[PDB]
RNA sequence: AAAAACCGUAAAUCCUAUCUUUUAAAGGAAGGAGAAGUCGUAACAAGGUUUCCGUAGGUGAACCUGCGGAAGGAUCAU
RNA sequence: UUCAAAGAAUCAUUCUUUUUAAAAUCCGAUUUUGUUACUUUGAGUAAAUUAGAGUGUUCAAAGCAAACAGUUAAAGCAUUGUGUUUGAAUACUAUAGCAUGGAAUAACAAAAUUGAACAAGCU
RNA sequence: AACCUGGUUGAUCUUGCCAGUAGUCAUAUGCUUGUCUCAAAGAUUAAGCCAUGCAAGUGAAAGUAUAUAUAUAUAUAUGUAGAAACUGCGAACGGCUCAUUAAAACAGUUAUAGUCUACUUGACAUUUAUAAGGAUAACUACGGAAAAGCUGUAGCUAAUACUUGCAUUAUCCUUUUGGAUAAGUAUUUGUUAGAAGGAAUUAUAACAAAGAAGUAACACGUAAAGUGUGUAUCAAUCGAGUUUCUGACCUAUCAGCUUUUGAUGUUAGGGUAUUGGCCUAACAUGGCUAUGACGGGUAACGGGGAAUUAGAGUUCGAUUCCGGAGAGGGAGCCUGA
RNA sequence: AAUAGAUCCGUAACUUCGGGAAAAGGAUUGGCUCUGAGGACAUUAAUGUUAACUCAGAACUGAAACGGACAAGGGGA
């Protein structure tokens, strides 16, 4: 037979998963869920190699059976559950909140988040579908179909999502002052306020976005995420602040200590 | 006088008697000809009249044979760079594309072509524009960089 | 069964590899005829149940000019744009011509407007004569082999004239 | 449910036609190599008949002859 | 088939900037003016492997780690205790395709057995 | 490290090849071998044949539990477990080999506005009820042969296996509030209108006809109301099938090939999860080709990759991973996403 | 004895290039319901009088069998 494949070779794992060479041959293939396999990461390596909490798949499974892990204030027991691009994960008894963001290196990293900020989550809608009854739903990158969005919300606009009540709060457009962040570009991890949009006739829309340090770089419209307006990032950015310090001067900063 | 086969052509998706011939502009920065606007032709595979949706690759090509009914052969000449010799090489291949009856075509004219769903087993392209170009000799031999 | 072991467009042979898979399938055709309303069900890939009509007698038929549709019964098949033994053996297809009943449409006419929405449309004298004869033609549009029912529309106007002249400078 | 007929997919076997690979093959005609063998002087000097080409014929062999060419000739020259 | 001229900065030079016909656009000034090849930049550019960063497996083949004070406590921080810093980047992933700056070099068309633009009037 | 040396001669300079030289993650083999780390290994030929043993099963809150065993106060209610068996999922993953394969597979780049999509996730639905009907294993009892991962009748029970079936909502008028109007989800047919995309016959709305599969007659117990299992639909998920544009080794002592046996295309129709000569009927004579078609060979799976390199290039790539193929050779089929 | 007429298809070695050749080797023809197509005569693009035997595919049929008698090569190395 030639059905759906249910194995992932360790060398075939996505680069940002970061599985070693000698630590086996099979990588934990994320179960079907809300996000892609290539750009999302599973609880196994999130809790084993990123948090360094455990040491063995048996012990990783020993943790999740106790309902001491929560994502979007929702309990998940699926061991190979794709977390998503950015979410709200929560472990109860230690009273801590991790949010998943990007690195200047272009990776997935847990990020310390307070309770009030963890109550705040964002979703980028992928398309709007209107069903019977002239009602509208938007499907987000989170694999969520949120119905009855504001009429002003468009296909590229993003929506503040209140995870507990499961409702939209505030829309964010794609203006020249719309501060965004790169998701799947070769310039992953760079936070920017966009400079201009370069619409092209029927092909992927490449847009130029402007960095804080006055660097302009372009990426497709498909891998942008509006994470706030020009005022400030709505989400607490990681230590690197989303500013791609150049590879040349990274070395002098590491040399000085 | 508009149909002559052993069947009837209905021009599906056109509406007949309510209102307030069908046409479509297929986008891609193109406008339908007045020929297709006010003609009498009926075709289920015309981009401007039929059910075919234009999507995929858009090409420019060199018409080869017109005496074939409702279809034409499109040559596309190009130079193939050879890495070993650092030199180009004249190569080609001809693709068959469906030509709508709403166009006048002659052997020797450039034609703009767009991709559609598989129309025959080897014909999955449709004409959109006829650029008049009048040629001498055999249309096979002349080389155009397009 | 689909999409291989044919000749290349240049005329050359394409010798076969890739021994036949299942997703090509190609189930045998089903010939629907006149008879009781019995059908079978076939299981297509992904657990899709297809309503194979092996013998049909009645279905929905629509008056396009009035925008209506009612259930009536076909009694005979007279022509298809395909080969001739297909209609000679009483088969139904998605562009065949059948003979439809007149009385239920006449009752609809009498109840809606009378006389022997968007009403007052003048209909057609030839269609009225056919209704008086009680034997009016129609063209089946549904796919009996796929959907399992014979949904047709009442043929009218210039197309009716075309389908009539080819039947009767004629034999 | 056994069972039968029909188009349909079609294993496997046989007729003819074609393509591909070895070899049996009696025998034939070669080529190459070894080897103090026999006969002759063919070329190398004007090699004792200048050499050579193409063609044609003869001859035991290298070779001989005719026709038309070449000097890579033995002549750069009344 | 569009030449050229004028001005700031290193060493005597080199380097940068500005404009100079015609058609539509803005009330003395706001600005686009053939196709392609080619050429510049980008976006998708699987991992392993390749070169390469950082890292003393005894060095190395390695591998992707580890380091830091701590005969046992100090600071950082939390309104008593809680370790911290980190790294796993980079180029490549054709020549084909998408967008893109483009003066040169190349081709293609337009160029008078007649073809135009403007103005007035007519339908 | 962008390198040369010996060999034609009495002697010389050339052309010219032979030999020398070094590398190979490229194989075999001879001699020898005190240590440690590291580890190729029936590819080459026979994708030849296989003795033998193993390689896919599964129950920890949660389907069925009188085979049975044990503990709480007294034949009483709970349990804790549980052989067998019914049911559910998987077994279509993985592992192996490279025969076949020459615009095929593959690779990069496109579309699917021409399709399907299990588990999972998020939203959400339409035309006797203090809970309905059968159909049966294991099991008891008789055996058969030498036997199968074999089996007959008699009798019984279940379940989340199979099968029927228990409101209500929206809209219009005075205008919080009273009346009235109407009730089909996908899917299919005929007639109109029509937030986005690049282009819809789009989403969707209206009219006239059909229209399945459902909306729990199921099991466990968390806040000092919950969960599992299962159901109609939409989207992603994990993918898969078709698909555009470009790229391939040698061979002309293969020049014209394909076309009644579909060849090239139109119409019409069947068939597919969907387009399509995929198939059929009619119609037309077309289509490819020295820019090498059609043939033949490959001791040819393809790719990134390996050796070698100053740069060019040359050769290899069965083999860690990806895509394709096959399970002694063809062909057919159920099951199941 | 074996076919042997006719139509359609196909036809090797060899060759003096003319042949070999009816090479070899196939299919059909039965029976009927059919159908369709291919000349001379006349009016201001068309419609009326009148004389072929060549093809074709769908049927069904009849005892899966048919140049039905007659007449009429056996081929190949």
């Amino acid at each position: 037979g030639k059905g759906i494949k249910k194995h992932l070779k360790r060398v075939n794992a996505p680069s940002h998963w970061m599985l070693n060479k000698m630590g086996g041959q099979y990588a934990p293939k994320t179960s079907s869920g809300p996000h892609k396999l290539l750009e999302s990461i599973p609880l196994v390596i999130l809790l084993r190699n990123r948090l360094k909490y455990a040491l063995t798949f048996d012990e990783v499974k020993m943790i999740l059976i106790q309902k001491i892990v929560k994502v979007d204030n929702k309990v998940r027991t699926d061991c190979t559950f794709p977390v998503g691009l950015m979410d709200v994960i929560h472990i109860t008894k230690s009273n801590e909140y991790f949010r998943l963001l990007y690195d200047i290196k272009g990776r997935f990293v847990p990020h310390r988040i307070t309770n009030e900020e963890s109550k705040y989550k964002l979703c980028k809608v992928k398309k709007i579908l209107l069903r019977k009854g002239r009602l509208s739903i938007a499907v987000t990158h989170d694999g969520r179909s949120i119905p009855y969005i504001h009429p002003d919300v468009k296909v590229n606009d993003t929506v503040r999502l209140d995870l507990e009540t499961g409702k939209v709060l505030e829309h964010l457009k794609f203006q020249v002052g719309s501060l965004v962040m790169v998701t799947a570009g070769h310039s992953v991890g760079r936070v920017g306020v966009i400079s201009s949009i370069d619409k092209n006739m029927g092909t992927y829309d490449i847009i130029h976005v402007k960095d804080s340090r006055n660097k302009v770089f372009a990426t497709r419209l498909s891998n942008v995420f509006v994470i706030g307006d020009n005022t400030k990032p709505y989400i607490s950015l990681p230590r690197e602040k989303g500013i791609k310090l150049d590879i040349i001067e990274e070395r002098r900063n590491r040399l000085k200590a | 006088d508009v149909q002559h086969e052993r069947a009837y052509q209905k021009q599906e998706g056109a509406s007949f008697f309510n209102s307030k011939r069908y046409w479509k502009k297929v986008g891609l920065g193109f406008a339908t000809p007045k020929e297709a606007k006010e003609g009498v032709y009926v075709d289920k595979k015309c981009p401007f009249t039929g059910n075919v949706s234009i999507r995929g690759r858009i090409l420019k090509g060199m018409v080869i044979s017109n005496k074939m009914k409702r279809t034409i052969i499109i040559r596309r000449n190009y130079l193939h760079y050879v890495k070993k010799y650092n030199r180009f090489e004249k190569r080609h291949k001809n693709i068959p594309c469906h030509c709508s009856p709403c166009f006048d075509v002659k052997e020797g004219d450039i034609v703009t072509v767009g991709q559609c769903r598989p129309l025959s087993k080897t014909v999955r392209f449709n004409v959109l524009h006829v650029e008049k170009h009048q040629i001498f000799g055999s249309a096979r031999k002349q080389f155009v960089l397009f | 069964r689909d999409g291989r072991h044919k000749l290349r467009l240049t005329g050359g042979k394409k010798k076969i590899h890739k021994k036949k898979r299942k997703y090509e399938l190609g189930r045998p055709p089903s010939n629907t005829k006149l008879g009781s309303r019995q059908v079978h069900v076939v299981r297509g890939r992904g657990r899709n149940y297809k309503y194979r009509a092996i013998k049909l007698d009645s279905g929905s038929f629509s008056w396009p000019t009035f925008g209506i549709s009612k259930n009536t019964r076909i009694i005979d098949v007279v022509y298809n744009a395909s080969n001739n033994e297909l209609v000679r053996t009483k088969t139904l297809v998605k562009n065949c011509i059948v003979v439809i009943d007149s009385h239920p449409f006449t009752t609809w006419y009498e109840n809606t407007f009378g006389t022997t929405i968007g009403k007052s449309k003048n209909i057609d004298p030839l269609l009225l004569e056919q209704f008086k004869q009680g034997r009016v033609l129609a063209c089946i549009s549904s796919r009996p082999g796929q959907c399992g029912k014979a949904d047709g529309y009442i043929i009218e106007g210039d197309e009716l004239l075309f389908y009539k002249r080819k039947m009767d400078k004629r034999n």
